[PDB]
């Protein structure tokens, strides 16, 4: 602050890398095969079923039941930039479209109805800051009741 | 009877760095590339006593004198480098200007197309009829806002400009516009920072995915709706960060450099932000002819663009009889050297919290 | 194709312990020191090495070969990295056992190494090994995989009420392993009982995280005499790969093997499937012939892996280690040195970790010796899965 | 010990210029596919893949191996991961032709890449794979050993007020070369004047640097004639290495190779001397064999390993250069796509740019070819020649 | 700073790290083997000329000669912490042990004396910061005259 | 056997910054005060790989070298501008001199006695029995811990003095000491504050209630315990922040220009804080005979004072034989300008968050 000498730094983070995957962390695109329709999440460049080229993006539904769940407590294992809330709530998210997502459930206001089966869907909200300094936005869950 | 800039003013600081005062301490960058290259060979200094403010109410005031006694019906302030972060310091501006309150008024920000969306905002105000005219303007301290030692501190400069619409005694109708926009941070400025950084290294990848697909994308969605091309318009006129991007952007999109040349004024000024274009245009304007063709495509880091077309009138005749040429405004300029500049510009790391003036 | 053995194996002992005071070069040089030692083997007989690690943020150390031919003592005989998680060490050796069978290496040192404590906090780092830009940079972790994995195994597999009890009892049968091995982390620990387990983090299912570097050296059979009487085969190796990406668990198209489960996720490993099978034909061997076995334990994933591996049928591994199936006098001995619970974990290293205690095994050294072991097998993972290692070794 | 042929390679085009509307998936996935279309190869017809990049430091993606995989479309095959600075793609193909050889793979994709761009500043983090505690931590790159290698190889083999005529006449060679060659980044660039040359920057030699990825297809002898009439045969190897801080090349008794030169350091590459040697003996070749060869050129680092390499004596290569000899109509054509100053380099990729036109070479295809080629050679290094690898094709 | 939301860094140093090479970075201690006195920089644990493990700490002489000298003034390759002096004088130096030692020149007080073969001298200079704050300190060289 | 210094070190930063380069930028002050008055041209500029332990470690071991082989039993760090605020930078000084772990250790902190004051507590570690010997360095960065535009920046300086304290080969004798201290805030630092600050405006006023008060003192009290006045001394040693300070104090305390003038060496460097009083001292003795008698009075902000008698012996010969005199490690010179200086100090105001060197 006072004194601005550089610090050193390994890593920093071109806005190249988050610019090419807006589609899939604002508005969960992954990927459809054109010639035999399977979807995938993420997204990708070849058609893992049949190996085409061949591959659009595809808005994955953006409702889903919580199909496994397991809260996140232990400090020696919170990462920067999300040691404020704890618990978090981890789960894996079936989709309506049967994919399945990697994410956390939020704004629990009834916790009776946190359970597995329930319906939830997804919303944008600030995950961890760049290196760059740009604000990281991305998906989380809300039970959807 | 159609709708467009009626009058308009523009304020630059007086004080100027040469390019090589900057080279000469730290060494980061040519001075060919810069002078030669980029077209660029010294920059506008802010003043202690200057701002957004005070460049602003300069050239507004500029465009209202040329009105005497016009009352304002609005009022829009585009800045990305605004000396406030909550209140509008487009009320300031409409205060000290002393010629009405009861005006549709804020500040407006998407960072060097700025200026250009409070013009359209404006243009809408009066073609909507929610008001007879409405005076936009484009101002930017770029230098206060960009940190020593910065890449393009060396080209960093200031400028405001101001264009009121309006029916009557209209010297250059605005006959459509095309915006386009989209998540690109190629520069940011986050809430709190004080300078403008970079999103990453300089050069043409860069300008690749930012400056020139914004531009090209407004540019061809214009001409689009007016079936028109380059070859139609007698000036275009692009974001001038530096005396380069306007002939660079042409050469992209099929324009030749006789269109542009008219528009370039910032060689010895730098870049001025918000209001590049729009002193592009003014600059143009000063010299232009009735009947002549203009494209104006401006360019927003974060990012977007700006297209608007223009057809200069018969009144540009008259208006330009008795006009001081913005060519002639910035012959006026005040030489300071490297530490002189730091000093004016508040760039010294000096105590949070200050005994005297000295102490 | 000719034969490859192994003429010894070793590593830093206490692996679920820390080495503060060395640095990853002095610890590597312990290590492989030991093993020429045991070999009867000079440094400069070495024609080349394999060895692994998790990668250049930790240590702010990249392009590591080179650095490791130099501490060695070896130049210019040269040393070609690997960096897959967990199975560092696992490929490392799968990518020497390749250096020897061509023939272009007689000699080879296969092997790995982890210094978490090079890094302020490690634990943080780790997800950078995973499909980042979806799980890393949303502060999802590889224990979030593991912690859903064994949520899954037990709310489908009816184990309801029973959590605590099979986790415990896998962590206590560890503890029972590594109590008497000296080269594990919980040497000499009283062993607590089932309900101290139950109550305590992760009803004792937690594994001990340290540092370690270890090493294994591989010779063309012709030569295995010079060096040692009792030399261990490899009969086969497996190594596959499938997205990082834990959603892919349950739907992933991409993986193109024959005959797999209609039904897999996380409680149910696909790709640890294929890779036990394909090692499985390419070793001449099935399920029924293993004597003894290692497995990357941490939670419910024992479980999951003593199912992919073929030793007991889907949702059975629970039931299983519940009827003492694991431990020394069960149908199945797994872990005997304690696995990461009781020995320790250090990511890098966790491949030799394995392949030294069947290497004891196959010879009658062995702390926890399974009497007559002819065929031992080591089954690891890296990520949630994301590479999985299946390594067979036999004693003749 | 059974052969194995190159069957098809290819990179994708300008590996001097940059790609940043592709990710490093997307780059990575247009090589491949180019390479089985020119094999007339199914991507399911791959067994493993080996593959290099610099490491994780850059796109922050970690155990690359299972995530290159799945993009590819190959899973469950696995994907080997190599981390080797400028010679991973190198390694990689070294280590694609030992699973070949071994026999347990039949077909292998060998290749590397690299995407600069997602970092930052990539120049500031390269020197992270070096002896970083004391040279990285204390602002010391690799073109600093670079420029001191230069101004060692002219003040002591009596360069001195020719320093500017050697790097010019070399740099444009190499633009020359690079002119006629579509997939260049100077393809059709205008040649300037030798003058013009001295009087930009360093000379005219420094290198392209921009993103590229790159693959060469491994079959074992018996199979490749299902995929090509015309097979390029690999016939010798070698990787070497040596501590990364450059004050060991003065002195590094480390270093075990009988019959060095006496005085050794930076413009006398002993790791570099090594390698060749032990290379062309495995090879079964001299350097009066090669008709044409590759070099990791960058300032005077071309002289150096022509040198090394064995086709110029001590001191002599900047003679040779300004004789002519490196021309096509010269004695050693030498960088005959442009090389790094006239096609590209990517660090990762770099071992693969050399392979492909030497393999064009080999088939007559080369854009500047060398009448009645049967050997060619690529000698590529990394950090300051930590690590060297010498690899030997042939046509029969 | 207003703001104090945790920014995202894949590495940060332990202290370990440089504690472990002080002797090497103050003191410019490398290794020598007991058992044929061979001598090396930077440390190591293995003798690289016999294979013995009996190696002691051996400080390196202070002084030396410019063997190799290279200017580095191209800002593309600045590395932080070190940009603010420009430019800058690399060398590797020859100590009067026959070692050599990577490095740069500083406090050239008479340009004239800057040349191949001549005298120099080990200084303890401030070096780019440690990501977990502490100032690092290591060698630099200067003219000897 | 009497206890004294045995052998000593200095350690200066090369680079050099002319009074008229900040005067130019900052009008702030007379040219002819700061050069004439207060006999000041030029002032040590601080580089970016220097600070208190760069130089405190090169006098020390200056020091050191004059006794091959010895082992440290104390090491004590008087500065102002520490490194570290929790830590003992004398640890690291320590660590790096590699002559055993052993010590007494810690920093000590009265501004402008702080060296004084270690030298003090290493007479006692050795008066007591404590130890054999003891290692005490004075050293401060005033340069980089005084504000751009503040009325001393023009001459505030940077230095290091070691001073090995013994009985064997002792060249100056530890005859006695006094020491005064009050609560007197003539200058601060606030704990967070890099910038030193004034209580009040510079001159004769604030000189009298602190610098003038507890130099009287300590020097009065000194002189009355030995029964000794300023006629008995051949040398008088002061706190020299300025050239103009010894002069000014011998005038008030009855000392002639002659008894001063031998320990005077600040023209080209400014204010050294901590090091200031004892490079006077090594300056004295660099050039001193055997019998001659030394006092030192050394001068804190805050406020107190350091008073010191010392006897030159006959070993001073043999010492003087093969040294290097300060006189002439102070020809060793580099010009920077104003830029430049600020530049190599850390002060100009960039941001917070560096992604490259120069963005
Ligand atoms: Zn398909
Ligand atoms: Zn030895």
């Amino acid at each position: 602050s006072m004194y601005p000498e550089q610090i050193h730094r390994m890593t920093t983070a071109s806005m190249l890398r988050e610019w090419r995957e807006h589609g899939g962390k604002y508005r969960l695109e992954g990927s459809q095969c054109e010639e035999c329709n399977e979807i995938f999440f993420p997204r990708r460049t070849v058609c893992g079923a049949c190996n085409s080229l061949s591959v659009k993006p595809y808005r994955c539904a953006r409702s889903g039941k919580i199909e496994v769940m397991a809260p996140a407590e232990n400090p020696i294992l919170a990462a920067m930039g999300y040691g404020e809330t704890v618990p978090r709530i981890m789960a894996m998210v079936r989709l309506d479209d049967g994919l399945v997502i990697a994410s956390e459930i939020v704004d629990v206001c009834d916790q009776q109805q946190l359970k597995v089966g329930a319906p939830v869907r997804m919303v944008i909200r600030k995950h961890v800051r760049e290196s760059n300094l740009a604000w990281q936005y991305a998906y989380k869950f809300v039970l959807d009741i | 009877k159609k709708i467009g800039i009626v009058s308009y003013g523009a304020g630059i600081p007086v004080c100027r760095l040469k390019v090589q005062e900057v080279i000469n301490v730290w060494k980061n960058t040519d001075l060919k590339l810069v002078e030669e290259n980029l077209g660029v060979t010294e920059r506008a200094v802010l003043q202690p006593d200057e701002d957004v403010i005070t460049l602003g109410v300069l050239a507004a005031q500029r465009a209202l004198d040329k009105v005497p006694g016009h009352q304002i019906e609005a009022l829009y302030l585009g800045t990305c480098t605004n000396p406030y972060d909550s209140r509008a310091s487009a009320s300031i501006i409409l205060e000290m200007l002393g010629s009405g309150y009861d005006a549709y008024c804020a500040d407006v920000q998407f960072a060097g197309k700025s200026g250009t969306s409070a013009l359209q905002i404006c243009q809408a105000l009066v073609a909507s009829g929610m008001t007879g005219s409405a005076l936009a303007i484009g101002a930017d301290t770029i230098n206060r806002n960009t940190a020593p030692g910065d890449l393009t501190e060396s080209y960093a400069g200031a400028g405001a400009a101001a264009l009121l619409i309006g029916s009557q005694d209209v010297i250059a109708e605005f006959d459509a516009s095309f915006s386009c926009a989209a998540d690109v941070a190629d520069n940011i400025r986050p809430q709190g920072d004080r300078y403008i950084r970079s999103g990453m290294g300089l050069g043409s990848d860069k300008n690749s995915i930012g400056l020139e697909d914004q531009t090209r994308r407004a540019a061809e969605g214009l001409m689009a709706k007016l079936h028109t091309s380059p070859a139609d318009y007698d000036y275009v006129v692009f974001q001038q960060n530096l005396v380069s991007t306007p002939y660079s952007l042409a050469k992209h999109l099929g324009f030749n450099p006789k269109q542009v040349e008219p528009g370039i004024y910032a060689g010895n000024v730098g870049d001025a932000g918000s209001a590049s274009p729009l002193l592009g245009l003014i600059n143009v304007l000063d010299q232009a002819r009735p009947g002549q063709k203009i494209l104006l495509v401006s360019y927003g880091f974060g990012a977007g663009s700006d297209a608007i077309a223009l057809t200069v009138t018969d009144a540009i005749e008259q208006y330009q009889k008795h006009n001081k040429p913005l060519r002639e405004l910035l012959e006026s300029k005040i030489y300071v050297d490297y530490g002189t500049s730091i000093k004016y510009e508040f760039k010294y790391l000096r105590a949070d919290y200050a005994l005297t003036a000295y102490l | 194709a000719r034969r490859v053995a192994i003429v010894s194996a070793a590593y830093t002992p206490k692996p679920g312990s820390s080495r503060v005071r060395q640095t990853f070069k002095e610890m590597i040089v312990e290590s492989a020191y030991k093993a020429l030692k045991d070999a009867k083997m000079h440094p400069r007989e070495i024609q080349a090495v394999a060895y692994g690690y998790h990668g250049e943020g930790i240590s702010e150390y990249g392009g590591l070969g080179p650095t490791i031919s130099d501490a060695l003592g070896i130049s210019p005989a040269p040393t070609f990295m690997s960096t897959a998680n967990c199975t560092s060490s696992s490929v490392s050796f799968q990518m020497g056992h390749q250096m020897v069978a061509s023939g272009e290496y007689d000699i080879v040192l296969c092997g790995g190494f982890e210094k978490m404590t090079d890094h302020f906090n490690y634990a943080e780092y780790i997800g950078s090994s995973t499909e980042c830009e979806y799980d890393y940079f949303l502060g999802i972790s590889h224990t979030d995989a593991f912690a859903l994995a064994t949520a899954e195994y037990f709310q489908k597999f009816g184990y309801a009420g029973r959590e605590a009890d099979v986790l415990a009892t896998f962590g206590r049968q560890m503890r029972i392993y590594a109590q008497n091995t000296p080269t594990a982390t919980r040497y000499g620990q009283p062993i607590p009982s089932l309900e101290v387990l139950k109550n305590s983090e992760a009803c004792g299912s937690m594994l001990a995280w340290g540092e370690a570097s270890g090493c294994a050296i591989l010779v063309a059979e012709h030569l295995a005499h010079k060096y040692t009487d009792k030399p261990v085969f490899v009969r086969g190796c497996a190594y596959t790969g499938v997205s990082h990406y834990f959603g892919t668990r349950f739907h992933n198209p991409t993986l193109h093997h024959p005959g797999l489960p209609k039904d897999v996720g996380m409680a149910v490993s696909a790709n640890s499937i294929a890779c036990a099978e394909i090692a499985y034909k390419k070793a001449g061997i099935t399920a029924k012939d293993i004597d003894v076995a290692q497995v990357y334990d941490l939670l419910g994933a024992g479980l999951i892996q003593m199912e992919s591996m073929g030793i007991c049928g889907k949702g059975q591994a629970g039931d299983f280690v519940l009827e003492g199936g694991i431990a020394l006098d069960g149908q199945l001995p797994l872990n005997t040195d304690g696995g990461n619970i009781g020995r320790g974990h250090a990511s890098g290293c966790d491949g030799i970790l394995h392949i030294t205690e069947l290497f004891r095994q196959l010879r009658g050294e062995s702390d926890n010796q399974v009497k007559g072991a002819r065929i031992g097998v080591s089954q690891n993972l890296g990520g949630y899965a994301a590479h999985n290692s299946v390594i067979v070794l036999s004693n003749d």
